[PDB]
RNA sequence: UUUGCUCCACACAAUAUAGAUGGAUACGAAUAAGGCGUCCUUGUGGCGUCGCUGAACCAUAGCAGGCUAGCAACGGUGCACUUGGCGGAAAGGCCUUGGGUGCUUGCUGGCGAAUUGCAAUGUCAUUUUGCGUGGGGAUAAAUCAUUUGUAUACGACUUAGA
RNA sequence: AGAACUGGCGAUGCGGGAUGAACCGAACGUAGAGUUAAGGUGCCGGAAUACACGCUCAUCAGACACCACAAAAGGUGUUAG
RNA sequence: GGCCAGCAUCAGUUUUGGUGGCAGGAUAAAUCCAUAGGAAUGUAGCUUGCCUCGGUAAGUAUUAUAGCCUGUG
């Protein structure tokens, strides 16, 4: 009789989408990445800074 | 003391209006000391009273009151919207209202 | 347009069985977003070469930032602008901290002094002048003068309340 | 019943053991210690309703004693409580750090 | 906030002061304007004089007593400018205009009261230095107003009496500054300095 | 009998002039003009105050009568160094204008009980001063 | 001309409020300039400080502000008198003398304030009128009609009449 | 005056263009709350006498579509090229 | 148990704030540090007139009794 929004009302957000629980548990919206030590090529940097 | 004032004193400006239409059901209020929406946010939800006088004595008093409450900010200059139970009769454009400090939250 | 930005847009013909790996052109575009950037890019390449967004490709959209956004520079700018009855060229001098800023106040300058719009104005070139004496415009040279000092007379205080009690002054 | 219990204290500014509501008070920053007071006794039955009662007057005294004693420990606090609040000209409640 | 606000039109610009005043009146404020002979208009004298003559040519042809009424005094030029800014054919407009009062000079009830200014209406702040401005008593005299020298004599008189008052005031204020800064060594005054006074 | 000219001393914009940012993020803070860009634009910097090095408008700042010594176009550490070696924050706080700003801030930060106290102290002071004025 | 009219003081009714609720807190001129203070040989002078706005200044504690007892001080302030002076631009206000009387929160204490029963303007202002009490004071005119013609369509105007 | 293709007025209110059959926005059950279009925010008038860059001072300024007009030609007037 | 209200806890629509964590970019650009080079709206210093001591007018000198720009990391 009345529509209820998920993204408020965790109860409907949990009957829909069981995975929201573990999403919140692991937090999975501030997931830290693995840092890679890549450097762009001198050709790229020269082109970006070219006149 | 000299003073007994627990209410900020404001002015009833026009109604909510277009250039050529008005909504009596929303009145515009200027609160003294208030020149920003960020300051008017303090006063949101506060009670307003327009106190007036009449000759007929009704229940011990010749004084009558219209209650209202602040609802939202209006504009950029601290002007505020209010909605009273029974609206303000438009004779009160430029008249003085009493913005009380309850419901309080500090 | 808006608060500008500077991009390199790199672009290409669509590869063919005849011509794989086409030639990769590039432009430094002044625009407030990537969309206007790519648009200006296809505008200027659709002028210069036989290409269009349909028969072409955008390979890179990269943002260029000032290497030194705190060093004051003296920019020369070469402009082409469609006036009402004709189209002309120009050189201008702009002392500013950044290219985006110089080009912003340039568009504003053209709008004010020559009534020219973003659509009418091309930006042929923007170039920092390494040394003084290769400047040609008094309205930059007079700030390039040594030991520069000046006042700002007639200081106006913006008021809060609509009634004052003091009859203010302009001391400074 | 979602209320606040208050005392003036009654001998200080004339306000007895009274119920009030939280949305009708300004919480100031000024704080005496309730430690040493026995207000657990009170309830909506205490303030129930159908000249002053001995329970009321005597309980007011018992609270006032310890509370006033703690209030002496701060200068001008008795006179602060005795005084009443009023907004003066130029007082802007949205910039008063109560 | 104050019940009556006595503005001193010296240095003020007619239109900017007029709009400020009108809105205050409609918001429900009593304003009285004094020394409106010293009120300024932008542009040069000849211009503002021609504009007056253009307004003066206008007149109901079949009865010029019915026509627009061309008031000459600076107070009434101000009133004209300001009633253009008020919705004056309403009860509300009439009420605002009754809250209003305007004067050439500073007459007896308001010479003993403080005068105020309006920085968003002042010539010296608004106008760029260089631009030529006009003075409304000079204009009004040129287009018909008679009593420019009566006001000048009376204002000379008033300025004398007020300068004497200010001498007394300044002497007593010297006395009081002495009596205060001799007591800015007490513990009470140092406590006030701590708290902000 | 010598010539007389007042000359109307101004506070100038110049490398070394120390400004008071009044609006913005900094907004109530000290900075210093490193280099002049135009009649209205200056590069400022205050590293002790947190103020980033940046171009700003001379109406968004207000100049101060204080001045210290800087070479043209100096870097941020340099201006920090010479700021400290001039010790100009002490001069600014010595000023009667910094005192007024702090006076405003303290008066704002007052609570109701500090304010009652202010009142009592003022009544006491004016008792003393009116007694002293009845004499002289 | 009925023992009516008016001014003042009080009391009671009604009358409404373009709309009080700590204070409209007084130089003048300038704005590429000034204010305040000080000094002098008194000026378009030297020195110092201030301004970057009234978020200032004054006032403000007490049963809507009660009754009390003292300490200090010779001050502040309310009222009713009272001395003189100034002010006509719409002055109708500004200043000042002397005492009478109260209050003082300048300081320290005593008593009381409860039930408006968890908030309801919770009435504490101004204006006018009217009958009534205490007194003081003054105790005419116009119009109709008659009349005149310096006037006139009628009104009106000019005139006269105890 | 007369054709082509769409869209509208007619037959249709509402918001804006002061005012207007047809322009702009959007089409109308009775309400309430919120957000917006077009157009605007000195005062009349709801909303910034907002921020920023510059040009213009008219002893005939100018002030935004339909739209209620102005041209050729001229000026060590000012500004930039 | 009828009329007018107030507070709390909730539901829906909505608005205005405070705050935390995370990713991308030249894995921001800068700043800062180090390093190489450079000059000038030429700092210290030196040379020459004015020179009332002092500083000036030039010449030299590019970090020294101040700094700056560029490139690399």
């Amino acid at each position: 009789v009345l529509k209820k929004n998920p993204l408020k009302n965790k109860q409907v957000l949990l009957r829909l989408n069981p995975y929201a629980k573990v999403f919140a548990a692991e937090k999975l919206g501030s997931k830290k990445a693995e840092k890679t030590g890549t450097k762009p090529a001198a050709v790229f940097t020269e082109t970006l800074k070219h006149d | 003391a000299e003073s007994h004032r627990l209410y900020v004193k404001g002015k009833h400006l026009s109604y909510q209006r277009s250039k050529r239409v008005n909504n009596p059901n929303v009145s515009l209020i200027k609160i003294e000391g208030v020149a920003t929406p960020q300051d008017a946010q303090f006063y949101l939800g506060k009670r307003i009273a327009y106190v007036y006088r009449a000759s007929k004595e009704v229940r011990g008093s010749k004084i009558r009151v219209m209650w209202g409450k602040v609802t939202r900010t209006h504009g950029n200059s601290g002007v505020v919207r209010a909605t009273f139970r029974n609206n303000l009769p438009a004779k009160t454009f430029g008249a003085s209202v009493r913005i009380f400090l309850y419901p309080s939250n500090i | 347009m808006a608060h500008f930005k500077e991009y390199q847009v790199i672009g290409r013909r669509l590869p063919t069985e005849s011509v794989p790996e086409p030639k990769l052109f590039r432009m430094r575009i002044f625009a407030s977003n990537e969309v206007i950037a790519k648009s200006r890019y296809w505008y200027f390449l659709q002028k210069l070469h036989k290409v269009k967004k349909a028969s072409g490709e955008i390979v890179s959209i990269n943002q260029i930032n000032e290497a030194h956004p705190t060093k004051v520079k003296n920019f020369g700018v070469w402009v082409r602008y469609d006036s009402r009855s004709g189209t002309h060229n120009m050189y201008k001098e702009i002392r500013d901290v950044s290219r985006v800023a110089a080009v912003e106040t340039l568009y504003q300058d053209m709008a004010a002094r020559h009534r020219a719009r973003f659509r009418s104005i091309h930006i042929l070139k923007v170039a920092e002048i390494e040394k003084t004496a290769d400047v040609k415009r008094q309205y930059v040279k007079q700030f390039l003068t040594k030991d520069l000092k000046f006042p700002l007379p007639h200081r106006v205080q913006k008021s809060t309340k609509t009634f004052s009690y003091k009859r203010p002054s302009t001391f400074y | 019943d979602n209320t606040l219990l208050i005392s003036g204290p009654f001998k200080v500014n004339g306000v007895p053991l009274r119920r009030v509501n939280a949305r009708y008070v300004i919480a100031t920053s000024t704080k005496v210690s309730v430690e040493g007071v026995n207000v657990e006794k009170f309830n909506v039955e205490y303030f129930a309703k159908e000249e002053i009662k001995a329970e009321r007057v005597e309980d007011q005294k018992v609270v006032d004693k310890a509370l006033i004693a703690e209030i002496k420990k701060t200068p001008l606090l008795k006179q602060y409580l005795s005084a009443s609040f009023s907004l003066k000209n130029g007082d802007k409640p949205h910039m008063l750090k109560f | 906030v104050e019940p009556v606000v006595v503005i001193d039109g010296k240095g003020h610009l007619v239109g900017r002061l007029a709009s400020v005043v009108a809105k205050q009146l409609l918001n429900g404020q009593k304003i009285v304007v004094v020394r409106a002979e010293e009120l300024n208009i932008s542009g040069e004298f000849f211009r503002n004089k021609l504009k007056y003559h253009d307004f003066l040519r206008k007149a109901t042809a079949f009865n010029k007593t019915r026509g627009p009424f061309h008031f000459r005094a600076p107070s009434r030029i101000f009133y004209k400018a300001l009633r253009g800014m008020v919705s004056h054919k309403t009860a509300r407009g009439k009420a605002a205009l009754e809250r209003l009062k305007v004067f050439e000079g500073i007459p007896p009830p308001y010479d003993k009261k403080k005068r105020v200014v309006v920085p968003q209406a002042l010539r010296v702040l608004r106008l760029k230095p260089g631009r030529k401005y006009t003075t409304l008593g000079k204009l009004s005299t040129s287009v018909g107003w008679k009593y420019e020298d009566v006001v000048a004599k009376l204002e000379a008189k008033r300025k004398v009496s007020s300068a004497e008052y200010y001498a007394k005031k300044r002497a007593f204020t010297k006395k009081v500054a002495s009596a205060n800064a001799t007591a800015a060594e007490s513990d009470v005054a140092k406590q006030l300095a701590a708290l902000g006074y | 009998t010598d010539s007389i000219v007042k000359a109307s001393n101004w506070r100038l914009v110049e490398v070394g002039r120390v400004v008071l940012i009044k609006k913005g993020q900094s907004a109530g803070k000290l900075a210093a003009i490193v280099e002049i860009i135009d009649q209205k634009k200056v590069l400022i910097d205050g590293p002790k105050a947190g103020v980033p090095r940046q171009a700003i408008n001379l109406g968004q700042v207000v100049l101060t009568p204080l001045t210290f010594a800087l070479p043209r176009g100096a870097r941020t550490a340099t201006v920090s160094k010479k700021w400290a070696a001039a010790a100009v924050c002490e001069k600014w706080a010595a000023s009667s204008w910094a005192k007024k700003i702090a006076q405003r801030e303290r008066r704002a930060a007052l609570t109701d009980f500090e304010r009652f106290q202010v009142m009592v102290l003022r009544k006491q002071k004016r008792y003393t001063v009116k007694k002293a004025l009845a004499k002289a």
